[PDB]
């Protein structure tokens, strides 16, 4: 996964990017604005990925004690753990153990519809959950 | 078909003195009121086995709790019946207490931040932040309150023990003593309420069937006695009036004496008829 | 031919620059390995295809189709000699041969070559002739489902051989930091005229790994037949 | 608590027909059995409010539901006491059906994979795939159980109504008509049952107090008779073998007469003693 800048969005829909909305991550209509862009950054040391909001160069996502992804600054939960399952369809986990289990993003559907859903941290067992399961698309 | 349409209070299972309170579209966790600022109505959808938490504030009629999706905010919004406005009541069986899981998602459920006084939401687990004590608003309001009970035909009079060995029950003027105050007592078990007098430590307000219609209070360490147990009606479209029932004979209600607003009128049972004398204002002592 | 040599044995990454004033010949990459080990060989953009030897010399995997892109898995000893045959870059930008010790699934690929496969665009008849490897010897195909990936949407695969046996293995294949992952999701494929479909998913990637067990042929063709 | 130490079946609200069933450590989803393989028994932690979920299996006693972290798998596995062998039993009001969360991580709960037959741990949702019916084994084996009734004293005879206009109720040789087959129903608001002879389309077993202790069958459309219903009782030790007693009177049991055997003796009831001749087994007909 090459370094740069992305949007990010849910298999379950082409036209709902991710951004910070409050406190929380969401996926919404296509603003063209700085804050639906994401700088993915290797980091070799621990082979995991940092990723931060364009329109707030110095918070990157993480996750809150609530089990929400967050956009904070730096700290170890801000490292991610991608596995590619499609072109450009990743599984994005937690680096760390989390209650001992792989944890990943985890967008929840109601019949495929995502408005308003915040992004969480849920656990994850294999790569066939669609809820966890999100586009990097470069841009 | 149990809990619908039941107007209740909520309060925290990590602290049981903070309740869900409703003021002008802001939920927040505050002290007992024993008011409408904290009643709410559970309002039941059978097809989706879920339920909207409606508050009974006089002033906005229409307002329920609401999920402010995909913030980590809970406020009270406008009905429009939509999914972030419908809850899921989960009862933990063995503790007596309730997970309330949203139903547009049904991973989260409301977490109550005793410090910030408000509410947020959190995945499952098992800690008391996410547990709830959900009670009628009658239990909720007169549990362990220690009250005056006044006839309506005299607001300054009350129902009286005469003395610390005088266990016999009057009528007579208010003065404060204690022997005019009662804490009030709910068993869950058997569905009724003791009325305990703060001069006695395990002296409870007794029919004492025996003698007819007559009543007394005594030791409360007697177990098995359904006339040491009493049913509390709210008299409808009031704020403190009740009528007061026995239970082990719930036709019969507690009776002020013929209707005689006197001091040393005779506390009794006497059998219902809604009538004045057995209509009772059970209030806060000032 | 010049052959050239990389006199230091390499270990685990290792990136080679075609000169480039060798491109309009055949030529040779002589090589050896610090550690024994399954590796990852190819050109810059899996292009050209490139052969490897075992040094008696013996013909490993690989073959020569122009404009074919592939991917070289072997196991590698480092008490032996490698070659690398190169074949003419009859277009002069430089090549980089990429060497890469493997220690994940891509391990399951050896000793074979990898066919990319990119022209699958749409429904139909599709079919690829290789030279075929001799019996117990292995080919392996990476190719995409057509369609947009939604872990749904599903194409009917007929993957099949014209005249050669062979048994196939089908992997699913998932992309991290770390390259490959594989899954493993069917084995024991008689593909000589097989009449089983297989349903895919639509933009997901996968991997065939054929064995040969019947060398009926000098080459090997490969149908991929989608229907929906 | 209320459930502590109850023995259950456990059903899937997706599909009522699919039941945890238990061998060797493995645990799937099968057609109700009716014996110990679908037998749970749910045993209380106070402190952790939580219940381990144990297989009544008779040749493994000390086996445990219990979730193979950190794969999303369940088997049955020793008891050791273990986070990951206590589950959090949420009952959903209204609904009848329980989610059953990991104790270890309540993010997780029982899901119900109806097509691979087996289950699984899963975020929530709002669909049945993560509700469960959780029944004492009792009500579950005999609710709609379409049974022949025989004395313990001679197991060759059948309680039977007489014939589809004579209503008495008598002893007599099994013959296999459906005079002699009775359906099960479980009464969810009477906590009682009432059986259905199958002759007919609404006739209950009925004792008929006033006739004293006669008992004959009539028709269910009578609706607030307590004396159509029964509490049935197993007898310890025994599979098959229960005590059947009347609703309105639970003192009345079902009685052959003098514990007499012949073809035609009166079936009645009678004051219980538990003797043989009160002792009665329901049994699939062959």
């Amino acid at each position: 996964l090459p370094n740069g800048n992305y949007n990010i969005k849910s298999i379950f829909s082409g036209s709902l990017y991710l951004n910070p909305v409050s406190k929380s991550l969401t996926f919404s209509n296509e603003s063209s604005a700085n804050n639906q862009k994401w700088n993915v950054e290797y980091m070799a040391e621990n082979r995991c990925f940092k990723i931060s909001n364009v329109a707030e160069p110095n918070k990157y996502l993480s996750y809150d004690n609530f089990g929400f992804i967050s956009l904070d600054s730096l700290s170890n939960r801000c490292y991610w753990f991608p596995i590619k399952i499609a072109v450009n369809t990743y599984i994005m986990l937690s680096l760390n153990k989390v209650n001992e289990l792989d944890y990943a993003w985890d967008i929840y559907d109601t019949n495929e519809n995502i408005l308003s859903q915040p992004l969480l941290l849920l656990p994850n067992f294999d790569i066939y959950n669609s809820n966890q399961m999100f586009k990097l698309e470069k841009i | 078909n149990s809990l619908n349409d039941k107007i209740v209070t909520i309060s925290c299972k990590a602290d049981t003195n903070l309740f869900f309170y409703q003021v002008a579209g802001n939920v927040s966790l505050f002290q007992q009121t024993r008011n409408y600022l904290e009643r709410w109505r559970l309002i039941y959808d059978s097809n989706k086995a879920a339920y909207k938490i409606k508050s009974m504030d006089i002033h906005n009629t229409n307002l329920v709790l609401t999920w402010n999706a995909p913030t980590h905010n809970i406020s009270t919004q406008q009905d429009s019946n939509a999914d972030n406005q419908y809850w899921l009541l989960l009862k933990d069986i063995g503790n007596n207490s309730f997970i309330i899981a949203s139903y547009k998602n049904p991973n989260l459920v409301l977490y109550a931040d005793t410090v910030a006084r408000n509410l947020k939401l959190s995945t499952l687990n098992n800690s008391n932040y996410i547990k709830f004590i959900i009670e009628d608003y009658i239990i909720s309001d007169l549990n362990n309150f220690t009250c005056k009970i006044s006839p309506i035909l005299d607001l300054n009079k009350v129902v009286q023990q005469v003395d610390v060995t005088n266990l016999n029950v009057n009528l007579y003027t208010w003065d404060y003593g204690r022997n005019q105050k009662w804490t009030i007592r709910y068993n869950e078990e058997k569905a009724a309420y003791q009325f305990f007098n703060t001069i006695l430590s395990n002296g409870v307000l007794t029919w004492i069937f025996s003698n007819g219609n007559t009543v007394r209070v005594s030791s409360s360490n007697d177990q098995n006695n359904d006339a040491q147990y009493w049913l509390i009606n709210p008299v409808s479209d009031t704020d403190e009036t009740y009528t007061i029932t026995n239970l082990r004979d719930t036709t019969k209600a507690l009776d002020l004496y013929g209707g005689q607003t006197a001091n040393g009128t005779a506390i009794q049972v006497f059998n219902y008829h809604g009538d004045d004398n057995q209509k009772w204002n059970i209030r806060n002592p000032p | 031919e010049n052959i050239q040599e990389i006199n230091t044995a390499i270990s685990d990454n290792y990136t080679y620059n075609i000169p480039g004033i060798v491109n309009n010949n055949p030529f040779y990459i002589l090589f050896t390995v610090n550690t024994t080990g399954i590796y990852k060989i190819n050109a810059q953009n899996n292009l050209p295809s490139l052969k490897i030897y075992e040094a008696a010399i013996n013909y490993i995997t690989g073959f020569d189709s122009p404009n074919a892109k592939s991917y070289l898995v072997v196991l590698l000893n480092k008490d032996k000699n490698y070659y690398i045959r190169v074949p003419q870059t009859s277009s002069n930008i430089e090549n980089q041969i990429q060497f890469k010790r493997e220690e994940g699934d891509l391990r399951n690929l050896m000793n074979s070559s990898v066919n990319i496969i990119d022209n699958l665009n749409s429904t139909g008849a599709h079919y690829y002739t290789r030279q075929s490897p001799d019996v117990h010897d292995y080919i392996s195909y990476e190719f995409t489902i057509p369609g947009n990936f939604n872990n749904k949407d599903t194409s009917n695969i007929r993957l099949y051989t014209s005249y050669n046996q062979g048994i196939g293995t089908l992997f699913r294949v998932t992309e991290t930091i770390d390259g490959y992952n594989l899954i493993n999701i069917q084995q024991n494929l008689h593909l000589l005229n097989n009449t089983n479909s297989i349903r895919l998913l639509n933009g997901a990637i996968y991997i065939l790994k054929v064995e040969v067990t019947e060398l009926n042929n000098y080459n090997i063709r490969l149908h991929i037949d989608i229907t929906n």
